């Protein structure tokens, strides 16, 4: 049903999110979802070539704040590189694609079920487009 | 009067399934479905008399021309406008409101001269004004609004001054559901040496409009809001405006003589028509109109204002439910859950066949003044029923308590 | 497939006019449309309309999806670059339009000139009349050849490095001629100026690269390419739409609306204000898809075939002129001596020929060559040698039927 | 054929026409038909009430020139806004409609036959639309 979109990491995740906060001598965008309700403001500050911490400050919908939880945990210590090669696996996994299961996702994979909601698809991307407008 | 089951039975894509329930479409505030008569009007243009049209000579092209020039006049019926002469026919409610900031607005604004707006306002209604004031060094002023989101014609004649030249307003709010008293803010604007444009997007489709008793000195509307085809729509205004009125585009139809650097216009209408026009669109917008004045815009309305009640009355038995505007309205409800952000409401009710808007609803400031970030909002149309209104009620109670047990 | 398959796709085609067989040669006025665009539309109305964007139900996502991969079939279709280079317009005059005011009245001051031809449609015309009127600079006009060509000599000494602007139609209406777009783009580019091109009668006929062609604007009409009425594109290079200001202002081209001022959303939706022409523009997409299915290259080739044949029959008889060059589109301009093209309208009606008379929205056009209105036949796809032969034959009857008076 | 509503009179108007000429000291409107093609230039020198002489110039097909010819003599002499309502009654005749028949009405009548040919129904109209905006303020 419906629980196959709202999955309990999800849930936890837009209950209690991960990296609240804006923080620091940094790299700060902010966004917005089209459909007006999903404001994120993303946070990085990057050491040389990794991002050695990512912050996020937001309020919306449940799918954007815990798509942003997720996202900014799940670059914590990872390179550019990488983190843009996860972006395009995510971009991938909320069209119908296969995608490269290389490379860790953690939570992330939960949000499988929104590629069967795709008026939430910008929902869930909002916080990785972020992400590829900070670099 | 009106049998909703011999309505509802000519609109084809009402009858089909969305996620295994049945399709209730609750978003005509955002656009209106069609019933065969349109659908088909269109396919007997393209597979019948499909030609260019005015400049033509043969057979085709009288039976095309005809055909746009009659949907003129039904317009002009439509909406009662004494002459064929003020009904142009435009690509929307956005286009007509942008002609008159173009053509009216940037040519009798000067320093100290303000344009009065509301803060209920469609964007359509407010950045082309933006824009206008910011090219002439004119004024952008505010009627404020009531608790219940309402205006007060007190506020009206205390924010409208002698300096001000156009007044630009909704004739029904899109997200408030406010039938706005535009007689008299016309009355008022008239007094105070102003022009009056009213927004009559979402008012045309739901209700009879009578711009000569209006007397409003312009009004747009939207074609895919009233059954109508996409991509077109009306602009209204008074003879004696738009004969000193410059075009807004320049092309082909809409000129008399042409020099190698100079050109005169033709007559209105047509002086406002440039390029082969939305031939197809207009003689869709006229069946729509023979459409709509057969069932009765009086009996529509009637329909909605009990629909309205009912969904009103339904929704202060739902605790935790917030819907924003007053008593009175037309047929929308715009609303909010606590707790429930609407993104996840239109999913939840979508999941069950409910089709809703969710967001600004294209009125920014109005949520501002609201203290909201997003709203939800089901609007009703004459083949809505009590039926569809007990479905989204269920599912709002359904979004509930699937995200708080 | 063959000329009996493409003809058996358009339903209009297979009726009769005044008891023959219609003869529809006046594709340049407008394009008929085949089944699969007619039920393009049929499908949207019946199945999924509703509005685009911003929308969170189900059949909003379907609508949203038709119109953004239509677009993508445009730009794909003329080979522009990126999809921010891809803008809905109602038409060729609106795209033409929005050139003129917001990149024209931007970059004129007085000393500037805007560089057009003598062979100009109205809608690649006043437009810049109004701009250079506006903005204080000067309009010139190419000279052409005896025969109704461009001269790539007569364009370097009309263009100098004040020139900021040349327009010119990449095929004549009247005369058939395939101007040189790139070596002009490239003279044009060589004196500091940009090109803007009138694509209107190309597009339907022959393969379009932009990217070749290294046009900086290019305006097409969906409804001369057997498209739905009331669409059109305008193409710029992405970084000349970066900067130029939108043409018109409201919902859906917005970023942020506050009650001062406004952010705009990112190309192309910068240029695409309220409701879009959902329906429409899926349908061009649908249009698209059987050109290229049937093949431009096909097409252009089996119009030539059509007008060398016609050119042929033409001057063995007496007492036409047709003008224009011997390489040329599908269209012939003509006149029969003291009989006024109305009248050999008419009575090719008569005989269920459709074809246009007079100015063909070429008024100075009319004026170089020394005639107050020319009579015009032009051919598509759908078109025979057959039909050729009876136009020619109704062309003599013509004669000999103002000869017995 | 059905083209033999191309009335005989008609054909002698477009041959040689009645009022071809300018005319000065007087109201000079001018014309396009939305048609393009047909061109007039309609002046009428007037005596208060009446058009003491009315011509016109132009160029374009049969009809529009007869019917400009056959108006402009028809119109030579013409009496109050009784001219206006011999507009509406050509207006009316070209619909089909039939009308308040003989207010003496010289001549024309044969372009009832562009009752039929609605394409044509702009071109015999040019010169009376010529006219409907000469009067007009
Ligand atoms: C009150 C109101 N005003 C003006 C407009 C602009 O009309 P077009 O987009 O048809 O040009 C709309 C359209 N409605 C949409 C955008 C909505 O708010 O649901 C409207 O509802
Ligand atoms: C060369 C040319 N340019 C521009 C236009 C304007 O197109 P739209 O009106 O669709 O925007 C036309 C239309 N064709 C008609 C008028 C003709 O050739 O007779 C055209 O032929
Ligand atoms: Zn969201
Ligand atoms: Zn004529």
């Amino acid at each position: 049903n419906l629980d196959t979109l709202y999955r309990q990491v999800i849930m936890d995740h837009y209950k209690n999110p991960r990296n609240k906060g804006v923080l620091n001598d940094s790299i700060v965008v902010d966004m917005n979802n089209p459909t007006c309700g999903d404001r994120i403001r993303l946070t990085m500050k990057l050491d040389g070539d990794i991002v050695e911490d990512a912050k996020f400050e937001g309020e919306g919908c449940s799918i954007s704040m815990a798509s942003a939880s997720m996202m900014t945990q799940a670059i914590k210590g990872k390179d550019i590189e990488t983190a843009l090669s996860m972006s395009k696996i995510f971009s991938d996994m909320m069209q119908g694609k296969e995608y490269d299961d290389s490379i860790d996702l953690g939570d992330i994979e939960a949000l499988q079920g929104v590629s069967k909601f795709p008026a939430r698809i910008k929902c869930a991307t909002l916080s990785w487009k972020a992400l590829e407008k900070g670099v | 009067h009106m049998n909703i089951t011999d309505i509802r039975e000519q609109f084809p894509i009402l009858h089909q399934q969305v996620n295994g329930h049945d399709l209730v479409y609750l978003d005509s505030a955002a656009t209106s479905q069609k019933p065969r008569a349109v659908i088909e009007t269109l396919d007997k243009y393209y597979n019948q008399y499909n030609s260019n049209v005015h400049r033509g000579v043969h057979t085709l092209g009288t039976r095309a021309t005809d055909g746009y020039e009659g949907a003129r006049e039904k317009v002009r019926k439509f909406i009662n406008a004494k002459s064929m002469a003020e009904i142009i026919f435009t690509k929307g409610t956005t286009t007509s409101l942008n002609m008159v900031a173009l053509s009216y607005a940037r040519a009798n604004l000067k320093p100290g001269d303000e344009v009065v707006i509301t803060y209920m306002e469609h964007h359509a209604n407010i950045i082309p004004w933006q824009q206008a004031v910011k090219a002439t060094g004119a004024t952008l002023k505010y009627i404020p609004l009531q608790e219940d989101g309402t205006i007060s014609l007190e506020d009206v004649r205390e924010t409208v001054t002698s300096n001000t030249k156009i007044v630009a307003v909704s004739h029904v709010s899109n997200v408030l559901g406010t039938v706005n008293p535009i007689k008299e803010m016309a009355k008022i604007a008239h007094d105070n040496g102003a022009v009056i444009v009213v927004d009559g997007a979402q008012s045309t489709p739901h209700m009879k409009i009578d711009v000569q008793d209006l007397d409003c000195d312009f009004f747009a509307l939207s074609s895919h809001k009233m059954c109508g085809p996409t991509g077109v729509g009306v602009l209204y205004g008074k003879k004696a405006l738009l004969e000193n009125m410059e075009p807004a585009e320049f092309g082909g139809e809409m000129i008399d003589f042409v020099g190698l650097y100079e050109s005169t216009w033709k007559e209105l209408p047509w002086k406002f028509e440039a390029g082969t026009p939305i031939i197809a669109g207009a003689i869709g917008l006229g069946a729509a109109i023979d459409f709509l004045e057969e069932i009765g815009l009086d009996e529509i309305s009637r329909h909605e204002h009990k629909l309205a009640a009912y969904a009103l009355e339904r929704f202060r038995q739902l605790d935790g439910v917030t819907v924003y505007g007053p008593e009175e309205r037309a047929g929308l409800v715009t609303f909010n859950l606590d707790d429930v952000h609407p993104h996840d409401v239109a999913t939840v009710l979508d999941a069950e066949g409910i089709a809703v808007r969710a967001g600004h609803h294209c009125a920014q400031p109005l949520m501002k003044w609201l203290d909201v970030t997003a709203t939800a909002r089901a609007s009703f149309y004459l083949y809505n029923t009590e039926e569809e209104i007990d479905k989204l009620v269920e599912a709002l109670q359904k979004t509930k308590e699937y995200f708080t047990n």
